[PDB]
């Protein structure tokens, strides 16, 4: 029986169902998924203020690197407040004589229509290959509220919420930590973020 | 002296060592962001029969106010459902449930954490709720507290 | 006013370029043919590339 | 020519992304950093 031996870390399996914790777990699993009840937290800390688009690019790169790791369902942060990419953030989104003149005006409107179609296509598919947040959007109160939640008051660090796939309190759930740390370290490499400190925490 | 059960209950020991990287990371996040200094959190889950409405939001806001009022146990509450920007993440797909993560004083297993979990349950349950809305306190710390309580029982 | 709008749009394009340069982004790449004629790349192509 | 320069930069990126490699320099990265004013958004 030695080879097949394995262990689990979810204590809700080792308790009677009538206990309040099991009831809450049952409700949450009825409505939400299991991984959401036990998320993870990661903080990347630097020595300078990150409340500018240039550092936002690196932050989104780190978020993408974290999400691409196997077994990670979704990652939310200042660049992904609800786990999805911010809308209108992709680069493609940013991308007699009188009668003759009006035809050029009509052509311009058609080209304006063409750009809208591409933007809608990129938004509907939740594409996240390219990213840029213009400086004006930083002034909107929506991001002011967000930056006070996911970033420190001095703006020297940003927290990431990481949600696993399936039950996060298994052997694989505990084994996914090293992959996340390696992914973050590789994502930082080559950027001005080099020299930062990474903290990983949570149940797993 | 009292019975062994009471003495054990009032002299609990934190499950995780201080040197553990996870506890250090959580405390570092708490102290850097100037929100809390603990390492244990619970997730209050509001389950509803019909999809949650504006009255559910009002009840949620009142409960959050009550939680933040009690500085003894609760240290920091992040109301992701409260803000519209992150409201999508907190609320379920069907829209009939929503959860909020609350940080409690004391580390997991330690008797202080169990007392904090009990206080949180009291706060979340004693208040009058909209008909069809029920509150449930769950999470790792709550599971640890239930484990200790059931063993002693 | 349309001219002023164009200048503001020109300012917007500069900000994106500055952000992408500062962040050292490298996702997309293209070297225009004209830049190949500059002596800076002439010196480089004689070092990292065979004759 | 630019067409082959695209492939060269792709190879350089693939090499750099390998674990344990600090920086790769070549004709498309003379000092280990990407050449300035080379990103597509810059052209945009």
């Amino acid at each position: 029986a030695l080879p097949g031996y394995y262990t689990t870390y979810d204590d809700r399996r080792y308790l009677p169902d009538d206990v309040p914790a099991n009831v809450g777990y049952d409700a949450a699993f009825r409505h939400f998924s299991q991984a959401k009840m036990n998320p993870d937290l990661m903080m990347v800390e630097t020595d300078r203020d990150l409340r500018n688009p240039a550092d936002f690019l690196v932050i989104d790169k780190i978020a993408k690197a974290l999400k691409n790791v196997h077994g990670i369902a979704q990652v939310q942060t200042i660049t992904r407040p609800d786990g999805d990419p911010i809308e209108h953030s992709t680069i493609p989104y940013t991308i007699n004589q009188y009668q003759v003149q009006k035809a050029q005006q009509d052509q311009n409107m058609a080209m304006q229509e063409n750009a809208t179609a591409m933007s809608q296509a990129f938004d509907a598919a939740k594409n996240d290959d390219s990213f840029y947040l213009p400086p004006e959007a930083f002034e909107t109160d929506d991001f002011q509220r967000g930056m006070k939640l996911f970033m420190s008051p001095d703006g020297h660090a940003v927290r990431f919420t990481i949600i696993h796939q399936g039950d996060p309190l298994t052997e694989e759930g505990t084994a996914r930590m090293d992959e996340l740390k390696v992914a973050a370290a590789d994502a930082i490499k080559g950027t001005p973020f080099e020299g930062a400190r990474i903290y990983l925490g949570g149940s797993a | 002296v009292p019975t062994l059960d009471e003495v054990g209950e009032m002299r609990a020991v934190s499950m995780a060592p201080n040197d553990a990287p996870s506890t250090l990371a959580i405390k570092r996040v708490g102290q850097v962001f100037e929100e809390y200094d603990t390492s244990s959190s619970v997730m209050i889950v509001l389950e509803g029969e019909e999809p949650l409405g504006i009255e559910a939001h009002a009840f949620y806001d009142k409960m959050v106010a009550d939680l933040r009022a009690d500085t003894e146990h609760v240290q920091h509450v992040q109301d992701f459902w409260g803000d519209t920007l992150t409201a999508s993440g907190a609320q379920s797909v069907d829209g009939k449930a929503a959860y909020v993560q609350v940080y409690i004083a004391g580390d997991q297993g330690e008797s202080l954490a169990n007392e904090s979990v009990e206080a949180v349950r009291k706060i979340a349950t004693e208040r009058e709720t909209p008909s069809g809305v029920k509150a449930y306190v769950t999470g790792a710390a709550a599971t640890s507290a239930d484990q200790r309580a059931e063993g002693d029982a």
